[PDB]
RNA sequence: CCGUCGUAGUCUUAACCAUAAACUAUGCCGACUAGGGAUCGGGUGGUGUUUUUUUAAUGACCCACUCGGCACCUUACGAGAAAU
RNA sequence: GGAACUAAUUCCGUAGGUGAACCUGCGGAAGGAUCAUUAAAGA
């Protein structure tokens, strides 16, 4: 029915990023995240930025030829934090209400059949 | 001197009242009772 | 012009949810006008959008939202809220992630998070106005983006291996400042 | 007339905010759309150009789509209805296409223009007499004049050293002022008769100013 | 002073002939210009469709599919195998706790000399009637099961040109004579071909690949 | 009450050192004294179940028993300052 | 400087240290306060 492209969401903590691309990959289409739409580095993820990002992300999108969009929403992954950013579902949320009609969407964050020692050492990190 | 004294299925909310502080910053019933 | 969504429900928390079901799909079907189907066979819920009777495109979105916030082991009270307030997030993470625990350690680590007959689960939910799940590895967390950085905070101090005590400090005193402003 | 992302065109009277009436078209987005008109006439032509190389010249008083000319392999950005019929149709691909328009069903394509530049717009200049030289704006922004009855170009307006692409072109014909908006977004007027030279230049908008330094004896 | 989207041309992408739908998606390029060109790029691209947007049947929701473009001909570009994997989501699901898990992999040749390695997943069931939930085998059961798989799956390999063992795993024979063979050794439950990849193809041969296509 | 750079080190070979709350904070071998349900390995018994093919043979499962394991439950006709 | 005018948690082993009222890395211990749910091959 639709013009079919990707979405792929990475929403990791401290930012979010959403931008589009062709179904293949290798072109893409518009990108803009949430540390462009507001100046202040500790608001960066949140999900009132992801919106705003999401606004201009689907302007552009439908400036193209894009109609719609399969979205790929993915953490930060390898040896880090494994769970969803705040302004990933935020700004899926935001993206869903814009007419682009989606279809189909897994998730992709990189999970390794465990190793490489993680970061901070016995102590850990964050606190 | 004499007389006596005397919602809705979708909830409205503002940004800066839900935890969106960023998009109050950015952000720009009378009638009704009438 | 339709839309569908399909999510898959966990076993362990399938018979809760279905032996409620008749309190779940109403709101969902009657309150904000949905498909709703259920394949008992593939446990996979099945929320699909009809033009004529959805006045909103993020309604849509909004019941995936609440079906997997019942999936992730939450109350239905706690999922009818998602619904009615867009303010609040569910925040995932895995033990692991924030000290490598092995065993036994894991264990007792857990048990700081909840406490003797879940007092210091309760205390943190209360000071940070939010919703707890402790799985196995993973703690699910929902409420407001404000509150759950708060609650993320307490719940990782406690994960360190710090005293409920000093978490107890740190919580009236964040609960403070919070409910002040 | 306004073609929709979608690709419905829905026609639009200037003077009351009323749609006259509403055509599905062709399944792709619109790239433009051309009218034709007499001061006073019982004949109204509407031609639409869809994203893929398909022409429907619809009629607005028969209600109908007389004729499909998918000539062009590209959407057609710029189309021209040449004076009494034959339509140009500008091709995005490299192809300028002439055609033979009339209200019964024969149709047929006249000649095909190959020019080495993408055809932003295109039209039809009086001046030259019978040998009406096509006007072409294209995507390395040198603007040609081009022969009817042979390919080659009389003149071209210029090359430009800055690699630019004029949007499109506005002239007024009659009085023979082609006004093109370059890809650096700066405006040139050029006049209608080997380079065709611009009369004056004007610039809409300076992007970026690197730096601001006083030059000249005058110093205006 | 510029924009991207003002100058590349619009293209269609074809899947393979021994598919539900031909069609699949467009893609953007850059026209075919002096020096560089839009031949070039679309050449080396893949596509990962979900076989369910590709056979519309849902009983086919996991399963995606790798298609390279091999050829290409004025606004339709064809294409060939590349590979198939499973979703993320699905497999995360198939992993219940006190169940044995197998996997066993071969590289292996066909005709068409693609040569690829396939993989196999198998999780150890309860017996519809057992007290104890655990279900868990012996790995002498393990072992055996493995070899047995490791049997079957190189006997499709060799037997397959290459598109023929695509037409072999799209109604999952493969995952039913597993079954066959198995239930002799120890129940089991889910058994998928779960993921196979494309290492080292033949040559071009441009007439082979317009067989494929109708 | 942390953040950054980061030497040794972290890994491996050949050789050293030669001790830890090296902890069940409880020598070794054997023998007697009391109940219960789970589980790991082995074996025996069954006109048990399920797998179909043409019944089997297999296999996985169910019941009873029996050696030897890792443990838990309840208690005593026992022990302890008491937890046990 | 002079002189007018107006305004008014504990611990162990080990190693190192120059913002060391002692701390820090690696590995251990507990002699440190388990709430809640839990048949979904429920073919």
């Amino acid at each position: 029915s639709q013009v079919f492209g990707v979405a792929r969401i990475y929403a990791s903590f401290n930012d979010t990023f959403v931008h589009v691309t062709d179904l293949s990959g290798k072109e893409t289409i518009a990108r803009v995240t949430g540390g462009m739409k507001v100046k202040a580095d500790r608001d960066e993820s949140s999900p009132y930025a992801a919106m705003l990002a999401a606004q201009d992300v689907a302007a552009k999108c439908k400036e193209v030829g894009i109609t719609a969009v399969h979205v790929k929403i993915r953490a930060t992954g390898g040896t880090r934090t494994k769970t969803p950013g705040p302004g990933g579902q935020a700004a899926l949320r935001a993206l869903a209400r814009s007419g682009l009609r989606i279809g189909r969407i897994e998730d992709v964050t990189p999970v390794p059949s465990d190793s490489t020692r993680k970061k901070g050492g016995r102590r850990g990190r964050r606190l | 001197r004499s007389k006596p004294k005397e919602l809705p299925f979708f909830l409205q909310l503002s940004g800066e009242k839900v935890g969106d502080e960023a998009s109050v910053r950015e952000g720009i019933h009378r009638r009704d009772q009438e | 012009k339709f839309e569908s969504r399909k999510i898959m429900v966990p076993p362990h928390r399938m018979t809760p949810l279905r032996n409620s079901w008749t309190k779940i799909y109403p709101p969902l079907v009657e309150h904000l006008k949905l498909q709703v189907r259920m394949n008992l066979k593939t446990k996979s819920v099945e929320l699909r959008t009809n033009p004529k009777f959805t006045t909103d495109p993020g309604a849509l979105q909004k019941g995936a939202d609440f079906i997997k916030a019942f999936t992730l082991g939450f109350d239905l009270d706690d999922s009818i809220a998602l619904l009615r307030l867009d303010d609040l997030y569910i925040e995932t993470f895995e033990v692991k992630d924030v000290k490598t625990l092995t065993g036994d350690h894991l264990s007792r680590a857990i048990g700081r998070i909840a406490g003797k007959d879940g007092k210091t689960k309760f205390a943190i939910e209360n000071a940070t106005r939010t919703r707890i799940v402790l799985a196995d590895s993973k703690i699910h967390i929902l409420g407001g983006f404000t509150h759950i950085r708060m609650a993320r905070e307490s719940v990782v101090s406690l994960i360190l291996g710090s005293p409920p005590g000093k978490v107890y400090g740190n919580l009236r005193t964040v609960a403070s400042r919070l409910k002040e402003r | 007339a306004v073609g929709g992302t979608d690709g419905s065109i829905i026609v639009v009277d200037i003077e009351n905010g009323y749609i006259t009436h509403s055509f599905k078209g062709h399944g792709g987005t619109i790239s433009s759309l051309k009218f034709y008109g007499q001061l006073n006439s019982k004949i109204w032509l509407l031609a639409s150009g869809d994203t893929n190389g398909m022409v429907k010249v619809w009629d607005l008083v028969k209600r109908k789509c007389l004729h499909t000319l998918q000539e062009h392999t590209s959407a057609v950005r710029g189309l021209d209805i040449i004076e009494v019929l034959n339509l140009l149709s500008g091709g995005r691909d490299d192809i300028i296409n002439l055609w033979d328009f009339n209200m019964k069903k024969k149709c047929k394509l006249l000649k095909t223009l190959p020019v080495n530049q993408q055809v932003e717009s295109c039209g039809f200049l009086k001046d030259g007499d019978g040998k009406r030289i096509i006007y072409t704006a294209g995507g390395d922004a040198i603007f040609q004049l081009i022969d009817s009855e042979s390919g080659s170009v009389l003149k071209r307006t210029n090359k430009p050293i800055e690699e630019l692409f004029i949007i499109g072109v506005l002239p007024i014909l009659s009085n023979s002022q082609m006004f093109l908006v370059l890809s650096d977004q700066t405006l040139q007027l050029i006049n209608v008769e080997d380079t065709i030279q611009v009369t004056s230049s004007i610039a809409g908008n300076h992007g970026i100013i690197a730096d601001m330094r006083y030059v000249g004896p005058e110093l205006n | 002073v510029v924009d991207p989207f003002t100058r590349k041309e619009w293209f269609d992408i074809k899947a393979p002939s021994t598919f539900e739908n031909r069609n699949v998606g467009k893609t953007l390029v850059n026209k075919s210009t002096g020096l560089k060109s839009a031949s070039d790029a679309l050449k080396g691209r893949v596509v990962e469709v979900c076989l369910a947007d590709l056979q519309g049947s849902e009983d086919h929701s996991f399963r995606k599919i790798k298609l390279r473009v091999d050829e290409v001909q004025g606004k339709n570009l064809l294409t060939n195998f590349h590979g198939m994997d499973f979703t993320t989501d699905k497999l995360r699901s198939m992993v219940r706790k006190w169940q044995t898990l197998i996997e066993a992999n071969v590289t292996v040749k066909t005709s068409d000399d693609y040569v690829l390695r396939i993989f196999a997943i198998a999780f150890t069931r309860k017996q519809a009637n057992q007290v104890k939930r655990h279900s868990y085998a012996q790995s002498s059961h393990i072992r055996a099961i493995r070899k047995v798989i490791s049997e079957i799956l190189t006997k499709e390999v060799q037997g397959s040109t290459l598109a023929q063992l695509t037409s072999k795993l799209i109604p999952e024979v493969i995952n039913k004579e597993i079954e066959n063979a198995t239930k002799d050794i120890f129940p089991l439950q889910n058994i998928h071909v779960r993921k196979v990849k494309l290492l080292k193809q033949p040559k071009f041969d441009v007439g082979a690949l317009m067989a494929l296509h109708g």
